[PDB]
């Protein structure tokens, strides 16, 4: 089948620059034009330009022209596009796309799987874990404060609390690191006896904290 | 520029659904179909072609610079964000959700632990939990002085069970700040509230 793999996510200061990488297999390499295709943080899809493998020729909207550059290594059967001079709206998950048929370049049937690229000057950090103690249902939780980059996970007494969840998504500080929630509601009677235990991993810093969320 | 109206639309299951994109001509429109962490996965190509394996209640049609995409049924999995595409455009797209009946917010609230304070900041956090609509506001007062510019928001996508969703509100303020005052407050306002609920504590 057509397919096509993308690198792994990428944090990136202002002014920096980024390359991010789509391995295309399962077709002729050299007879589809790969397109690139991001999306910021909960906005549309924006088209970046698209590369010939077949010499190298690219094209690029208006918008991004000086900025950015696309290339391909053949032998290796990867489209490569580098975005420059970043800037904090760069922040985007960005994918390679390829369309249905030589014939009509733009019906966009396969796509990467996209790869997260986060523009900040923050550096890395490991999130602190507070407790949301609860006050005939209950509601507690944990406050995954202060972490960069995205993204944390969180589960619930080991992956064993699943209803009633909820992990919000995070919102970013106005000193560049991010913050989160995660409660979930349980029968009150439940609260002297049975233990509350928010798991957070943070893999980016390699942080792991267990939380125990007390009355 | 190619436009989609409306941005969301509230759907129930089984309806007939419309969704409209308005483009423009100076030089043939596809539709995408995308849950939340997946890429985009192409429907509609050529104004109405459909593509291999998507189901034939969704029809493309077009006419001049109005397309359309109907989905003469709609179905669970169809809950989803739909582009429309015309060259290298796309449209900003329109997100399906489920209409439920209103549900009010269950609210809580949840001071700063100790283990923050001593690490010297104070978050509070308000939450709102299990409401429909999404559309709800949390206000919060300081010993009765109404707050703003010191709180961020976050929701939670349409839940998949009771299709309702949930917010969160975090006040975060120094801790010498927070120890100033008494009686930390947040007022909620929401569609299935007759009057706005309060939720307070006295640290």
């Amino acid at each position: 089948q057509v397919q096509l793999v993308q690198s792994g996510p990428e944090v990136k200061e202002p002014g920096a620059s980024v390359r991010v990488s789509c391995k295309a297999t399962g077709y002729t390499f050299t007879d589809h034009f790969i397109h690139w295709v991001r999306q910021a943080p909960g906005q549309g899809l924006d088209w970046m330009g698209w590369i010939n493998p077949f010499r190298g020729g690219t094209n690029y909207p208006q918008k991004f022209q000086g900025r950015v550059t696309m290339t391909r290594d053949t032998s290796f059967t990867t489209a490569y596009m580098e975005l420059n001079r970043l800037r904090s709206d760069d922040t985007a998950v960005y994918f390679c796309a390829r369309g249905k048929n030589s014939d009509y370049n733009w019906d966009f049937q396969h796509w990467g799987q996209g790869t997260l690229v986060t523009v900040s000057s923050a550096s890395t950090k490991g999130p602190s874990v507070f407790p949301l103690a609860p006050s005939g249902t209950a509601a507690l939780g944990c406050l995954v404060k202060d972490y960069f980059p995205e993204p944390v996970t969180v589960s619930w007494n080991s992956g064993a609390l699943t209803s009633g969840v909820h992990t919000f998504p995070a919102v970013l500080q106005s000193s560049g690191l991010y913050s989160l929630s995660s409660v979930v509601t349980v029968p009150s009677s439940s609260l002297g006896t049975q233990t509350y235990i928010c798991n957070v991993n943070h893999k980016p810093s390699n942080t792991k904290v267990d939380k125990r969320v007390e009355p | 520029v190619m436009s989609q109206s409306p941005s969301s639309l509230a759907v129930s299951l089984g309806e007939r659904i419309t969704l409209s994109c308005k483009s423009s001509l100076t030089l043939y429109l596809a539709w995408y179909q995308q849950k939340p962490g997946q890429s985009p996965k192409l429907l509609i190509y050529s104004t109405s072609t459909r593509e291999s394996g998507v189901p034939d209640r969704f029809t493309g049609s077009g006419s001049g610079t109005d397309f359309t995409l109907t989905i003469s049924s709609v179905k669970a999995e169809d809950l989803a964000v739909y582009y429309c595409q015309q060259y290298e455009y796309f449209g900003g797209g329109t997100k399906l959700e489920i209409k439920r009946t209103v549900a009010a917010p269950s609210v809580f609230i949840f001071p700063p632990s100790d283990e923050q304070l001593k690490s010297g900041t104070a978050s509070v956090v308000c939450l709102l939990n299990n409401f429909y609509p999404r559309e709800a506001k949390v206000q919060w007062k300081v010993d009765n002085a109404l707050q703003s510019g010191n709180s961020q928001e976050s929701v939670t996508e349409q839940d998949s069970k009771d299709s309702t969703y949930s917010l969160s509100s975090t006040l975060t303020l120094s801790k010498a700040d927070y120890e100033k005052h008494k009686v930390y407050a947040c007022e909620v306002t929401h569609q299935g509230l007759s009057s706005p609920v309060t939720k307070s504590f006295n640290r």
